DNA sequence: CCCTGGAGAATCCCGGTGCCGAGGCCGCTCAATTGGTCGTAGACAGCTCTAGCACCGCTTAAACGCACGTACGCGCTGTCCCCCGCGTTTTAACCGCCAAGGGGATTACTCCCTAGTCTCCAGGCACGTGTCAGATATATACATCCTGTGCA
DNA sequence: CACAGGATGTATATATCTGACACGTGCCTGGAGACTAGGGAGTAATCCCCTTGGCGGTTAAAACGCGGGGGACAGCGCGTACGTGCGTTTAAGCGGTGCTAGAGCTGTCTACGACCAATTGAGCGGCCTCGGCACCGGGATTCTCCAGGGC
């Protein structure tokens, strides 16, 4: 189908989103189930709305259908679903058990329905109910969250009686081929049911080439100039060396080594008796305990007195207290994104720090908090003061700030210190998204 | 410098827990300085058994406390316990 | 020739190991030697007291609507039984409750 | 094959059967009932031990068994298992 | 207007109710939390196996619960309904402890 | 004449009877009821003298321990007179 | 053979009671301590009558006697 | 030749009879074997304890000026003493009496 | 003809020799003495009996008789007897 | 008024008796000394699965907080009878002594019971596996409190 | 003061589902069969000790009665703190990442410390004997309790 259908309404299908379309419709007419890894940002959902617009109206029997998606994007599917194609009817499950009765003895169980959004809280819950009705289409978003096998999840999903699957995923490869082994078995276990130059990559990527479609954000686009990075070097603090050897050596629980290293070779302070006495003051204190405090402090009043904007990359809460304390001593205004910002809390602050004429200059944010949103565009610079194992993460991380609403040059920092873990865990990081690479731009 | 405490555990043991244990003990009605008490004679109990355990465990040459190490103590303070081992 | 193994509890009429009894009492350091009818009579012992506790436990799981026995319905035949409560007074059962009991004073009147 | 754990778990339901022939038990109730054998096992070892060193004999014998029997249960119960102890010693001397 | 109890009918009812059952009464987290703190103490870097645990809060709501029907027997001797410190003391003094 | 108020000679038997350490029973009256409890387990049964003075020492003891007990429950009970019921309390308590 | 626990007399039952500590005396506490007298000796005396059945004895030692309250929980010195 | 004998308690410094205790260990049926460091440590722990007694009973002598210890010695000492009384906390000592003492309601106003 | 009765009478006075070289001992105290020696080695050789099993082992060793003292004795107590039984193992390694 | 006198109990100092603890001897049995052996425990690899650390998202039951009213704990009074202090009379404990015999304690001997060995094999234990009993949810039907309303 | 009725909690059926109990199977290791050797204990006999039975005198202790005060127990009143129900907050519980090591469990090898045996000499238990500590009585003190200036 070389132009969309006529039944889309409020805007007309793009050229990729066609192909996309096309390329859907050869999997299920060849009765084969596919990742899309469009990638985010590039109307995943539309193109899945489509596809189950064309199966309503150009095939004659739309049965039960389900969608899975993360709560955080029920709403927004089921405005699309609303908005783009209305001639297909679409209900959702969410609330306690009380609505959820309701909900299912009155719309659900009847069966008029003819596409069944939940998420995966309410699928756990109610897997008995979702269990009867037969499934002719199983569509997961952001699908790396059953890459593990034998969790709950996973096995409740393949349990199913689905005659067709699809999975939409921008990161199919996380750590290892075990989860790309775990789609592909969700996807056609037949096929796939074994442990997944000539010997090797191409013949992965031969393997993967008729159930895969995935299209890098460049062809649509041709704007968005391209990622820029730095790394920094920098060496510890003398009682971070202290520290560090004490714990290398081996009255406190130093339990997981590994997990003691990390943050000591970003803060001593997290310690308990590395910190001062009784008067506890916030004066310079933390800037000259710290080897990357030091080139921070080097780092964000030059931005200041240059383009600022700047988004700090934390995976530690402690990390972010302890940032927080050095802004108020700095006198920077500051926004903490955590884990333990109310949901309210954080639209506001994303507003505001995206507001047109803002004074808002740091913003600090766990590495995995939120998710496939969060458009920081006014943002410039972007420091990562740790790293984690996968690179997928540090990728978000950083386009967080890259996005299609961003016009200028952002460029990514990325703090390491010398002779410690911080080399393995980058390496490592280096590894998988080699291994990303040469497995998927192709 | 930026650090906070929660809350001390003995006073996780909470009040309708307590309340629950006295309703199974079959009492009616019970003072508000009760509970202080229950948090003391528990905590002594406890100490009392953990110090056996911990014993055991390091004669056993062992990092890990079992649950035949809890019931040997049981059994030496005379509180035999069925069902562990 | 080699004559067909008989097990001391057959000989004995026991369904408890008269074997496993008497090498238990000697690897137990109670003393150097260990009489023949010193493990059969301590066999048939223990399946006394095993036969009365789950006598009144499955009476108790019968009065429950229950077929399988639960430590509620053990710690309910141990209690309301004098001498096996008077046995097992120092004894704590896993899962097991208490008897009900209110006193009169606290009933409303 | 992790090693070998013994328990009077067979010895026990076995008994469960003769006693009420359509019933069950569940592993808590079966790992108190093992935990129940084993100590008074012990206590009855025991105080057979101690006669047997109080009265400076070094071999534990029926009549030992039979005396940490009545120093051990109360009453009715000992009288029982009395009866029945003796009267599997001598079903077991008069077979073999 | 609303409905209402009297002052003592709900407490019998929960008598009855936390009489007949046999769950735990104790929040496991804060309980885990409370037995490594005390653990803490007598030796460090110790670590607790999830049965010992749950045998410790067996042990524990076992004793509490004799504790409690020792002193509310104190408290009925005392011609009272309700319990005391007093009475805590009191049964802790006669069992010996 | 002279007469002591109700409670002073009792304070100085507590006191006399707390500093002293002999036997407060009648030994022959004890070694009576010692027979006659040991005539139901046993017949022509003979006692050496050591038996009859410990078992006067134990009973003497648990008594006295009783008693203290007791006079614990009657305080409790704002009172200053022992009673039945304190000695059922401390017995209860005690677990017997 | 009677009479004897009520040998076990009023004054005798009040020197227990004031070196236990106590002031005044219910009328109804004696009959209760002769019971419990009664009960104690009760127990004792059959554990050390089977103490000395099972070594084929007729005399009750101090042995016996001291091994039967041992084993009630009730430790004795002073006797052996 | 043969060396002088020399006793155990004597190469330890204890009063107490070391290869006494090591045949009581070895006759007593607690384990099949016995170390010789545990009959050493065991004289040791048994000493150190009568010494503890013996003096505070000795001390309560003094305090009533005698110079023989007696059993009412020994419970004022063993009574007095708050770790000495939880482990004979179960014990009677054969005319020993108890420790004087009224409750301050039974004073006279 | 008496057969030899053993104790630790002489024992007991030589350390009461030491600690108050002029202070006496009576026979009942010597007995009571007598008594707690024996006692308080009962309880430590079963609980160090009772380890040697709970461990899989089959020699009782210093380390057992360390850890039955801990177990059984309160305190402050126990820290001084574990300082003394140390003492007196390396005194006894070092002299042989 | 409290403070003083009387009277009883408790305390302290001295002198005469009794017996029990401390010391000195004999002999015999148990502990020390050498020598030889083996099996137990230490030491060390390899494997594997649970446990700990710092977070994230989500749900919901449980906990916290709060205001109200009501049984209830506590104090104060009054009564009366029960318990205590004291004198008198009687009964049986306590002590000393004597007489007889049952029975505990010891020794010598013999046999019969049990420890230890080797062979054999079957009962018990770990591993899969499938069906049923118990848990849960949900609509009924019943029993239980509690208050008002004629009874005043 | 005694029912009617409302509201609520609790028992009762019935239908669904799931995960644990009960069963079958293969293997292996510990119990049975047959045998021999040696020493623990059953049996008989002897001695002497220590328990029991009895008598007589003593005196302390128990039993009985009497009189009176203080403590127990019922009753009333108050004002307070705890149960009860509702609304808001928090973290317990569940399901996930994300690495590593870590700690416990099993198999193998090998040395040293504990058993065992024979031999011998002091350490310790039983037996006497004797004098100093405890005891017992006596007589001169200090404390404490009870009645009254309502002394
Ligand atoms: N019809 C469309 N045509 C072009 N771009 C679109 C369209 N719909 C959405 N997008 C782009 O997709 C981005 C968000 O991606 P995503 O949420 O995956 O879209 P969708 O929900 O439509 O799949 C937006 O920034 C927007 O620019």
């Amino acid at each position: 189908f070389e132009d969309s259908p006529s039944y889309v309404k409020w805007g007309k299908l793009r050229d990729y989103q066609v192909r996309g379309l096309n390329w859907l419709i050869s999997l299920y007419e060849n009765g084969i189930n596919g990742i899309l890894a469009d990638e985010m940002g590039l109307g995943k959902t539309l193109q899945t709305i489509s596809l189950l617009g064309y199966m309503k109206h150009y095939r004659n029997i739309p049965g039960p259908h389900m969608v899975l998606v993360p709560k955080s994007t029920l709403h927004n599917w089921m405005s699309e679903f609303k908005r783009w194609v209305p001639t297909l009817r679409s209900v959702c499950l969410i609330g306690d058990k009380e609505q959820r009765a309701a909900f299912v003895r009155d719309v659900l169980l009847p069966g008029e329905w003819d596409v069944c959004v939940t998420s995966y809280e309410m699928l756990i819950k109610e897997k008995s109910v979702f269990k009867k009705f037969n499934w002719r289409y199983l569509v997961i978003d952001e699908a790396h969250r059953i890459k593990n096998e034998k969790s709950k999840l996973s096995e409740i999903v393949r349990e199913f009686k689905t005659t067709n699957r699809l999975l939409l995923t921008g990161t199919p490869l996380q750590n290892n081929l075990h989860e790309l082994w775990s789609l592909l078995n969700f996807l056609l276990p037949d096929v796939f049911n074994s442990a997944d130059d000539q010997k090797l990559v191409e013949r992965l990527h031969m393997v993967l080439r008729p159930f895969l479609l995935r299209r890098i954000k460049a062809d649509v686009e041709k704007s968005l100039p391209p990622k820029k990075e730095v790394k920094i070097y920098v060496g510890l603090s003398k009682m971070q060396r202290e520290w560090y050897t004490r714990i290398l050596m081996k009255k406190m629980r130093l339990l997981n080594i590994l997990m003691q290293l990390r943050k000591c070779c970003n803060h001593p302070y997290l310690f308990d008796g590395a910190e001062p006495g009784p008067p506890y003051t916030t004066d310079m204190h933390l800037v000259t305990n710290s080897g990357k405090m030091v080139v921070l402090d080097k780092l964000l009043p030059k931005l200041k007195e240059q383009g600022s904007r700047v988004l700090i990359f934390s995976q530690m809460t402690r990390v972010l207290d302890i940032l927080e304390d050095y802004c108020m001593w700095r006198n920077y205004e500051y926004c903490r994104l955590d884990g333990q910002t109310p949901h309210d809390e954080r639209q506001d602050s994303i507003n505001a720090y995206n507001e047109p004429n803002s004074t808002k200059f740091v913003f600090m944010l766990s590495t995995r908090a939120g998710g496939l949103g969060i458009n920081l565009a006014t943002a410039d610079v972007v420091i990562l003061y740790d790293s984690d194992w996968n690179p997928q993460v540090d990728l978000q991380a950083m386009d967080r700030a890259h996005r299609i609403g961003q016009t200028k040059t952002v460029r990514v920092f990325r703090f390491i210190t010398d002779n410690t873990v911080e080399e393995r865990i980058v390496e490592r990081a280096e590894m998988k998204l080699r291994l990303d690479s040469i497995v998927i731009q192709q | 410098r930026h650090r906070k405490v929660l809350r001390d555990n003995i006073q996780g043991i909470t009040k309708p827990a307590i309340r629950r244990l006295a309703r199974r003990g079959g009492v009616k009605r019970i003072s508000g300085l009760i509970y202080e008490e229950t948090r003391g004679v528990l905590k002594v109990f406890l100490e009392n058994v953990i110090r056996d355990a911990v014993t055991y465990t390091e004669h056993a040459k062992r990092k890990t406390v079992t649950a035949m190490d809890v019931v040997y103590a049981l059994k030496r303070q005379g509180r035999t316990l069925y069902g562990f081992g | 020739t080699r004559a067909k193994a008989k097990t001391r509890s057959s000989r004995a009429g026991l369904q408890f190991p008269v074997g496993r009894v008497h090498r238990l009492l000697r690897k137990g350091n109670y003393a150097e030697r260990v009489g023949a009818g010193a493990p059969v009579y301590l066999a048939a012992v223990l399946e006394y007291l095993t036969a009365e506790i789950l006598e009144l436990a499955g009476n108790a799981a019968r009065d429950n609507k229950k077929t399988r026995i639960i430590p509620r319905h053990l710690q309910l035949a141990v209690r309301n039984d004098e001498e096996l409560n008077k046995l097992l007074g120092r004894v704590t059962i896993a899962q097991g409750g208490v008897l009900p009991n209110i006193q009169s004073v606290l009933l409303p009147k | 094959r992790k090693t070998r754990k013994e328990s009077y778990a067979i010895y026990v339901y076995k008994v469960l059967k003769q006693v009420h022939p359509d019933t069950g038990i569940s592993s808590k109730a079966m790992s108190i009932m093992n935990s129940f054998v084993n100590d008074v096992f012990e206590r009855i070892a025991g105080e057979a031990s101690r006669l047997a060193h109080y009265n400076k004999r070094s071999t534990i014998t029926s009549r030992e068994i039979q005396t940490a029997v009545r120093l051990l249960l109360p009453g009715e119960l000992a009288k029982h298992a009395v009866s029945e102890g003796t009267k599997a010693v001598t079903k077991y001397t008069s077979a073999k | 207007k609303p409905h209402r109890y009297r002052p003592g009918t709900v407490a019998l009812r929960e008598i009855r109710r936390y009489q007949k059952s046999t769950e735990l009464l104790i929040r496991k987290l804060p309980f885990q939390r409370l037995v490594r703190e005390i653990a803490q103490d007598f030796k460090t870097d110790l670590r607790f196996q999830s049965s010992a645990v749950m045998a410790l809060q067996e042990a524990s709501e076992a004793y509490l619960v004799g504790l409690f029907e020792d002193t509310n027997l104190c408290a009925i001797h005392a011609k009272r309904v309700t319990i005391m410190p007093k009475d805590i003391q009191l049964a802790r003094r006669i069992r010996g402890e």
